[PDB]
């Protein structure tokens, strides 16, 4: 990453018993390793420590599990789809929305007094609850961003079709912004108006013909009330009986007859058609992009509560006694993430297994039938060591 | 009798998904269209079940139409054809099933 | 009485093809409407559904039977419940995708009273 | 094979290694033991598919999603392929197109017989058979004012020879009489096109690959009259092709074949065509044929038609993932073997 970050850094969250040890360059303690050794010294270290939760039954701490790695890819997700509509409105930063400090200050910052926010979520409170509450917050917030960009999205074709109404092509325009007697009737007995669109080509062979074409027409009524670069609008004023015959005469001509009455309501309908759905773009604007903001914030501290909880219960189920985990977040300086990783898979890996422990610089993934798999879903070659990567 | 319909109605209805995708096109608005008549059709009875007498039907096959004018889709018009065949047998069973609740 | 021989179709896309290759419904000779409704999710209207079951059980009348998808009937559901007659009979049968669910079946509301 | 790799030798080299993505019998038997349709894609993410189905994610993931992106790759692969070809190669690659072409025009014309929407009739059209007046087919009824007004500056236009509009406008009878006309005219033409500038080595065995698409669609046309047309003889014959292995003697007997036994008694004559109508899957039958003269054009080296054989063995093998993919949705295993393997 080098456009994902423009004042974050990419973290690790490790957690290793407090017995750990480095083999990298044996004789360290694990606090002076981190600082000294991993890559040249660059390394941010935070503590992350995070206080004990109930655990009812083994069987339970199964299912919990199970529903840490779901909700949090779901929240990744949410997050995704955020981001994605703050682009698509046309926010972009140079130092927000594609990294955004949480809360306006610093991401590494954020995660070093990171140690479990309480927004709802208390340390004596059961396990499971939680894990459901901050995946409940995220998705109803989700929806919410989702349903207001839809109306917004609905809203910019109702104006983008009402412009072609008020000025454009003729086959889906009439004047409307103008209304005078004498040019638009259909408020008579006897007279109404019917607008002839006509091709510029055809528009000479238009005024000589017009008065011919039906029977009782109002003598000299054809004049080019408005123009386009493809057709010219018409007005001829004529006898009732003749609407009929006059359009039938002239789609035969080659020329297009354009429905326009001179019916108030319809007037008054079309101008507010334009102005409505403007207003209505403009209100969901101002709320969509605040929504949005504000979703942001609370969907990543609530990403960050469940990997700092999915660390806390894979560490406990994995290794056991000791009851207290020596858990350290590095910030990691961009573009040296896999460098990191591997000076980290060597130094610690042990622990897991002799055999368990292989060189991987970079995040292998698998998923080629069932002998070849990895994912917390499915595994057959993992982290020896538990370890899970935070990327912004 | 409603997870014997349900199931005769999946079963059919699946296989009918699967002809759609395999051939490369959507055959339900050709169907739509072909028809004009009701094949299968149905009589009214009474049958007396206790006192009172109760409404009953009966399917009958009305040959009005066979398939429809619509398959030579070459190599992939098979799956159509066929499609039909095991809808008919199951649309059936729907109908005699269907009686009971009435 | 016997005046009645046409079953209607209210039911998802695929599942309408289906029941149209065996031939049930029709575009009747008398009113140039069908005797069918072909629903898409997501991409039709809970008005619609509405107007097509009032149309064949009350404002039709040679309807003998009106089979209809559980998943669709639920969106209509005040509608379903509201038509209490057995001339045209209301069924519900199991949607695609979905097994019974009891949840969703009008005729087993009004059996529940008495017995 | 000595003036092939001119124009042809990066096109041949990257079709044979699309070739070795046909999945084997192993990697289907490794197939028909999934349970969900999520452990469906993780087993062919392990094949050249390799997320393929990426932006899915468990949820919307159903059997005729498999079916659009699997053939989606295929399609963009036909596209890559034909983009690099030039010359005799790039007007063999618009001839292969040209079938599709057809089957689009008479899927666009049926969806405004039935009066059903322009932009969900053309969602199921072919992605390969596109010309860019394809969606004006929705324009007007009758042949002649399709044909004078849209397909006159199509490709199809030399393929309307024997059309005849007596100025009944359209049902669904008479678009089918004009799909199976048009692919006639179309057969003939390209198997002219085979028979003048292909050069030799893929002119045998493309004539063998294109008069079996010949065979199975006289045999489809005349098995497919019986129930549901009543034509005579001498307006049949206008569609069958006349290239195939089964003309001169079989298809005159095929069009006077008013029975099933007047089709099975005409093709117990022909050598290769015997016992598909006794027992079976007749359309298995046509797929299994299709494929053992698919593999057997890959054999030969220096040969254009290695993309023809490459196409429709890939067409099949989407196929029989589409059918393994809705064996394991429905929860039908009876018949989950019924795939055509002979890579």
């Amino acid at each position: 990453m080098a456009t994902a970050l423009y004042t974050a850094n990419d973290f690790i969250l490790i957690s290793l018993p407090q017995n750990a040890q480095p083999v990298t360059a044996p004789g360290s303690k694990t606090d002076s390793w981190f600082n000294e050794t991993l890559i040249g010294g660059r390394a941010f270290v935070s503590d992350f420590k995070i206080p004990e939760f109930k655990i009812g039954s083994l069987d339970t701490l199964i299912v919990e599990s199970e529903e840490l790695s779901k909700v949090d890819n779901q929240i990744g997700a949410s997050i995704g789809k955020i981001i994605e509509i703050l682009q698509g409105l046309n926010e972009t930063s140079t130092n927000a929305y594609r990294t955004l400090p949480i809360n306006n200050m610093p991401v590494p910052e954020y995660l070093e007094n990171f140690q479990w926010q309480t927004r709802k979520f208390k340390l004596d409170k059961s396990i499971k609850d939680l894990i459901t509450l901050i995946s409940n917050e995220s998705s109803q917030l989700d929806a919410d961003v989702r349903a207001t960009y839809a109306n917004y999205n609905s809203a910019k074709t109702n104006l983008a079709a009402a412009e072609r109404k008020k000025t454009g092509d003729l086959s889906v325009r009439s004047l409307h912004d103008i209304v005078k007697p004498e040019d638009f009737v259909l408020n008579s007995e006897h007279l109404t108006t019917v607008l002839v669109a006509v091709p510029k080509s055809l528009k000479s062979d238009f005024e000589k013909s017009y008065e011919t074409l039906s029977k009782n027409v109002v003598p000299a009524s054809a004049s080019v009330i408005a123009e386009d670069a493809e057709y010219v609008l018409f007005n001829v004023h004529l006898f009732k009986k003749n609407v009929q015959e006059f359009t039938t005469a002239a789609r035969e001509k080659k020329f297009i007859p354009r429905e326009f009455n001179y019916s108030e309501e319809l007037i008054d309908q079309l101008k507010k058609e334009h102005d409505s759905a403007a207003s209505l773009e403009q209100s969901l604007r101002v709320q969509l992009v605040r929504l949005a903001k504000t979703a942001y914030v609370d969907v990543f501290i609530n990403w960050f509560h469940i990997k700092a909880l999915r660390v806390y219960v894979e560490s406990v189920l994995r290794y056991g006694l000791p009851p207290h985990f020596n858990i350290k977040i590095i910030a990691v300086p961009p573009k040296n993430l896999s460098k990191c990783k591997s000076e980290l898979i060597d130094a610690f890996g042990f622990l897991g297994g002799n055999a368990f422990m292989k060189d991987k610089k970079g995040k292998i993934n698998k998923q080629d039938t069932s002998l070849h798999q990895y994912a917390s879903l499915v595994d057959t070659e993992y982290e020896p060591f538990v370890m899970y990567i935070i990327n912004l | 009798a409603k997870q014997k319909m349900g199931r005769v109605m999946q079963t059919a209805a699946f296989s009918l998904a699967e002809v759609s995708y395999a051939t490369g096109e959507n055959i339900g608005y050709q169907v739509q269209e072909s028809v004009s008549t009701a094949r299968f059709k149905v009589r009214a009875r009474q049958e007396n079940v206790s006192g009172v007498y109760l409404s009953q039907f009966e399917s009958y096959i009305d040959p009005e139409i066979n398939d429809f004018r619509l398959t030579g889709l070459g190599r992939g018009g098979q799956q159509v054809q066929r499609a039909k065949e095991i809808y008919s047998r199951a649309v059936e069973t729907l109908v005699e099933l269907a009686s009971l609740q009435t | 009485a016997e005046k009645r021989t046409l079953i209607a179709v209210i039911a998802d896309e695929d599942t309408t093809t289906g029941l149209l290759l065996a031939g049930i419904g029709q575009i009747t000779p008398e009113t140039q409407e069908k005797n069918f409704f072909v629903y898409q999710e997501g991409k039709t209207t809970k008005e619609e559904i509405t107007d097509k079951f009032n149309h064949f059980t009350e404002e039709r009348d040679d309807i003998a039977i009106l089979l209809i998808n559980q998943h669709i009937a639920e969106n209509i559901r005040a509608r379903v419940d509201s038509f209490t007659n057995a001339f045209p009979a209301i069924l519900e049968i199991p949607s695609k995708d979905h097994p019974y669910d009891p949840e969703k079946d009008s005729v087993l509301k009004r059996v529940r009273k008495l017995f | 094979g000595v003036y092939f790799n001119i124009d042809n030798g990066f096109i041949e080299g990257v079709v044979r290694g699309y070739r070795n993505g046909l999945l084997s019998n192993n990697q289907y038997i490794n197939l028909t033991q999934c349970d969900t349709l999520e452990d469906l894609k993780l087993q062919l993410s392990s094949t050249d598919y390799g997320n393929f189905l990426s932006s899915v994610s468990s949820e919307s993931l159903t059997t005729s999603l498999i079916q659009e992106y699997a053939s989606s790759k295929l399609y963009h692969e036909f596209n890559y392929i034909r983009d690099q070809s030039s010359g005799s190669t790039r007007k063999f690659m618009d001839y292969i197109t040209y079938g599709y072409m057809i089957d689009n025009v008479a899927l666009m014309i049926t969806g405004t017989i039935h009066d059903r929407d322009k932009g969900e009739i053309l969602q199921r059209c072919h992605p390969l058979g596109w010309f860019d007046t394809l969606p004006t087919l929705s324009v007007a009824t009758d042949l002649e004012s399709l044909y004078e007004t849209v397909l006159v500056d199509t490709p199809l236009a030399p393929y309307f020879k024997n059309c005849f509009d007596t100025a009944e406008e359209l049902d669904d009878m008479n678009i089918e009489i004009i799909r199976n006309k048009l692919y006639k005219a179309y057969l003939e033409d390209f198997y002219n096109f085979v028979t003048e500038e292909i050069p030799e080595p893929a002119k045998e065995c493309m004539q063998t690959l294109l008069g079996f698409e010949a065979d199975r669609r006289s045999i489809n046309i005349a098995l497919n009259s019986l129930q549901s047309s009543d034509i005579d003889p001498d307006l049949k014959s206008d569609l069958l092709p006349n290239i195939g292995k089964l003309y001169p003697l079989a298809t005159f007997h095929l069009a006077q074949a008013q029975d099933f036994e007047g089709v099975r008694a005409a093709l117990a004559n022909v050598y290769e065509y015997r016992g598909f109508l006794e027992t079976g899957n007749l359309e298995d039958h046509f797929y299994q044929l299709e494929m053992e003269l698919c593999r057997d054009a890959f054999t030969q080296q220096f040969a254009i038609s290695t993309v023809w054989a490459w196409m429709k063995s890939k067409e099949q093998e989407v196929r029989n993932i589409t059918w393994i993919a809705e064996c394991i949705a429905q929860n039908q295993r009876e018949r989950i073997n019924n795939y055509i393997s002979v890579y």
